[PDB]
């Protein structure tokens, strides 16, 4: 007779209908992904339209229940997740305009046609072209040309589209009682109505800035080392005490520094660890790789994979006669149907990636008992952390000697440890300042603290101040260099990567302390540690039914984000960099530029 | 001295829905429960008060055999003192249960590629069911307070949803054909035993 009873019954009806509808949708999407035809795309699109129409109608029916008159926390969470319709709050003409803007930006990014001025008929696309150019090449002029050309070809066109996009998104967010679109994104980490576990939306910015201020020294030492090694690799194009040029960072933007491993290797004569040949010798295939992953996951006490997984998953490239996308994914089709779609070669990298995807699948299987609307991570940055901790635990030499891929007489030394830690810092520590600066700029542009006639100026000076990266060519206010990234031009939140990088090391430290690991944290293996597996499952089984702060406390014992585990992980490389850079200036001056001589 | 029609009960082609479970009165025959015990094709065979292998040399007045289909994780509701959408709104057993439950996986028969949406079950009810009572009504459930005149609208929805059975769904969502026996004692003579 009350309102909460009606809300509960409506949520029951919605769950029981949406589960079957989403199962059909994901099933059609799977049939498309493993079998690329035209009728399969038709069925996938039709199921997607059905699911979206059902979701919109259910949000319309759910907006009739006020949250202020609901006491149950789980019912309130489900009603709040179902009531957020999105763009339907704005007008119809503005909605269609915003949709066309997004589609145009995505199309211009995906089909960017940049070509050298020497011959217009032949030229390189983004993926098989500019990426390999910025990742493998070494000529300074070539990388500069690639960078500047892609920028002037993409951002110069995306600038007015991005301006109108910003205005329309701010309008939509202010219509949804938010302050701006950045606040709408920060609403993911928001927690309300839980005494002792609350979390505001500006507290996210506060903790992010604090954690980055605590990270600053390690990143500064890594940046000094990389600048020295690049000055060795580029004799007259890098200042010894200045910033690094933006096109020498290993890719189109400088997101990851993984492509500087060969240029910045500590001991180039020591062979980095690789178990591909031991796999080739012992007749290792996809099935054996995934069986070893399942065994690793069941050793910590987590349940093994289901039969439907081994019967329905696409673990090998299905020959040539039928084409399929070869991006590794963890599929939660619903109704207890978990699958993995991955074209796995006989490689150690594919081995670690299979471990990562099976960690995703384990996390999916954990919270399968939660209601439909609560079957997801605690926040946006939990799944990839759960995957990365498994990748780290399975990549250690102890595990590789355990499964018999490494000789028992292997003499691990400080040189290989330092090499591995430096590569890990290039792929991990190198992306944290980039991510933080990009999300800070995007939040400040969504807020209004950056007028549209100051966009690129503030962007570049923030990059120089935070990331320590300087552009090689001055850019006027016609560029939209942020939109040159996939996430900025396709409407994706970027802070999940920062939060995930911190959460994965928090998880690793807690799981290793629960495993009674003695020694450095980078040599930790959670294998055969059922106590750690239980400590992790206690959070994995929650889903998003509890505040993410409580879920984090359930593992690391602390309610808040922290960088102490990451620093404790990278202490050995930190002391090594401190011992190495004592004869070199650490830091950067935000004034020196390669275009002002 | 006849064999009880267990063939047209277990080996039957299609089982009824859980909200309309088939109720068959078996009597005046000879049933050896040892072959049902040793079939070893069922995943659940549990009852208390009398052992199944020890019950063979016993009989009562009349026996009832309930049969239906549910999901995989819904066979645990078929037990005395349980709570769930099946134990309350679809099929209730008394605490003084005298028979037991026979359930087995039936994906080969009740699951078709594309979805077998022919199995129904009641989701809502104004009050929980009493033990051994059937409800096959089709009236609309009133969640709110205003009458909706037998039409679905706000706070009004058909209280009969369908099981979506697919051959690929996990065991917790696979169709499980459930058979439930009942042994009642009256003042009449015993007619059905080995
Ligand atoms: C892929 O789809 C085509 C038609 O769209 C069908 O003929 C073919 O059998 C399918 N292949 C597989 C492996 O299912
Ligand atoms: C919320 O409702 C669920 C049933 O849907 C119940 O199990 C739970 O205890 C309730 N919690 C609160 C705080 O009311
Ligand atoms: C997974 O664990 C169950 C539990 O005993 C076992 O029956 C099954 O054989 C295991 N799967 C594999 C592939 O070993
Ligand atoms: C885990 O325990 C199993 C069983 O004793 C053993 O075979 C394996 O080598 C162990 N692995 C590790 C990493 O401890
Ligand atoms: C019905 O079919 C099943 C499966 O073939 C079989 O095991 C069972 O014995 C059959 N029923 C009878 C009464 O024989
Ligand atoms: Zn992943």
């Amino acid at each position: 007779s009350t309102i909460e009873e009606q809300a509960k019954t409506f949520l029951d009806k919605f769950n029981h209908e949406a589960e079957d509808l989403f199962y059909q949708s994901s099933l059609a999407s799977w049939n498309y992904n493993t079998n690329i035809t035209e009728e399969n795309v038709q069925n996938m699109n039709n199921a997607g339209d059905k699911w979206s129409a059902f979701l919109k109608e259910q949000s319309t029916l759910a907006q009739m229940y006020p949250l202020q008159e609901i006491q149950n926390l789980t019912v309130k969470l489900q009603l709040q997740a179902l009531q957020q319709n999105g763009s339907s709050v704005l007008s119809e003409d503005k909605s269609k305009r915003l949709n066309t803007i997004l589609n145009t930006m995505s199309t211009i990014y995906s089909t960017g046609k940049v070509c050298n001025p020497d011959n217009p008929q032949e030229c390189l696309l983004l993926e098989p072209g500019l990426n390999e150019i910025m990742a493998n090449s070494l000529d300074y002029n070539e990388r500069l040309w690639a960078w500047e050309s892609w920028r002037s070809e993409v951002g110069k066109q995306l600038r007015p589209l991005y301006e109108e996009y910003v205005v329309l998104k701010n309008e939509m967010a202010r219509a949804n009682h938010y302050e701006d679109y950045g606040d709408y994104w920060r609403g993911d980490y928001e927690v309300n109505g839980v005494d002792g576990y609350d979390y505001s939306r500006g507290q996210l910015i506060e903790d992010v800035e604090h954690t980055f201020e605590e990270i600053k020294p390690l990143y500064e030492h890594l940046h000094a080392y990389v600048r020295a090694k690049l000055m060795n690799a580029y004799p007259s194009y890098i200042s010894p005490i200045g910033c690094l040029p933006a096109h020498l960072l290993g890719d189109m933007w400088g997101r990851f520094w993984t492509n500087l491993y060969s240029l910045t290797v500590p001991f180039g004569q020591k062979p980095n660890i690789d178990v591909t040949d031991a796999m080739v010798d012992q007749a290792w295939d996809a099935q054996r790789i995934f069986k070893e992953a399942e065994k690793f996951f069941v050793s910590v006490g987590l349940p093994n994979m289901t039969q439907g997984f081994w019967e329905n998953s696409m673990l090998t490239d299905p020959g040539n006669v039928q084409k399929a996308v070869c991006h590794p994914t963890a599929w939660d089709l619903g109704k207890g149907d978990f699958r993995i779609l991955m074209c796995t070669k006989v490689t150690m990298d594919d081995f670690l990636t299979a471990h990562h995807e099976m960690g995703h699948i384990q996390y999916d299987m954990a919270y399968a008992a939660q209601p439909f609307l609560l079957r997801n991570g605690a926040n946006e940055g939990f799944h990839e952390a759960v995957g990365e901790i498994m990748s780290l635990s399975a990549a250690t030499p102890k595990h590789l000697k355990s499964i018999g891929l490494l000789s028992p007489d292997f003499q691990e030394d400080n040189e290989t440890e330092i090499n591995f830690l430096l590569k890990q810092a290039l792929t991990i520590v190198g992306t944290l300042p980039f991510t933080y600066m990009l999300e800070k700029w995007r939040w400040m542009v969504f807020k209004g603290e950056i007028p549209k006639d100051q966009w690129m100026k503030k962007w570049w000076e923030m990059k120089r101040e935070i990331v320590g990266v300087v552009e090689p060519v001055p850019h006027d206010e016609t560029y939209c260099d942020p939109a040159s990234l996939f996430h900025v031009s396709n409407d994706y939140s970027f802070i999940r990567y920062y939060t995930r990088t911190l959460y994965q090391f928090q998880f690793q430290e807690a799981l290793c302390q629960a495993a009674k690991h003695e020694g450095p944290l980078h040599k930790c293996d959670i294998s055969n540690s059922t106590e750690a597996g239980q400590k992790l499952f206690n959070m994995l089984r929650l889903g998003k039914s509890e505040p993410w702060t409580l879920a984090l406390e359930n593992v690391v014992g602390a309610k808040n984000m922290n960088v102490r585990p990451l620093l404790n992980y990278f202490e050995p490389l930190f002391t090594w960099l401190k011992d190495q850079n004592k004869n070199s200036f650490v830091g950067w001056s935000t004034d020196w530029s390669p275009y002002a001589d | 001295t006849n064999l009880c029609p267990f063939g047209e009960v277990f080996n039957a082609s299609k089982f009824a829905s859980v909200y309309a479970w088939n109720r068959k009165r078996i009597s005046n025959c000879v049933a050896d429960y040892s072959v049902l015990y040793n079939s070893t094709s069922f995943s659940t065979f549990k009852c208390y008060g009398v052992s199944p292998t020890k019950l063979n040399d016993l009989c009562f007045t009349n026996v009832y055999a309930d049969s239906f289909v549910v999901k995989g994780d819904e066979v645990r509701q078929i037990a005395p003192g349980q709570t769930g959408v099946i134990a309350d709104y679809n099929y209730k057993l008394p605490d003084d249960f005298t028979g037991c439950v026979i359930a087995w996986n039936s994906v080969k028969q009740d699951a078709l590629t594309g979805g077998n949406y022919g199995y129904l079950y009641r989701l809502f009810r104004k009050s929980k069911l009493k033990p051994f009572e059937r409800d096959i009504s089709t009236e609309i459930y009133q969640a709110g307070s205003t009458p909706c005149n037998g039409q679905v609208g706000l706070n009004c929805y058909y209280p009969l949803e369908r099981y979506g059975f697919h051959p690929t769904t996990g065991v917790n969502y696979q169709p499980f054909r459930v058979v439930v026996l009942s042994f009642e004692l009256l003042n009449g003579p015993a007619t059905v035993c080995g």
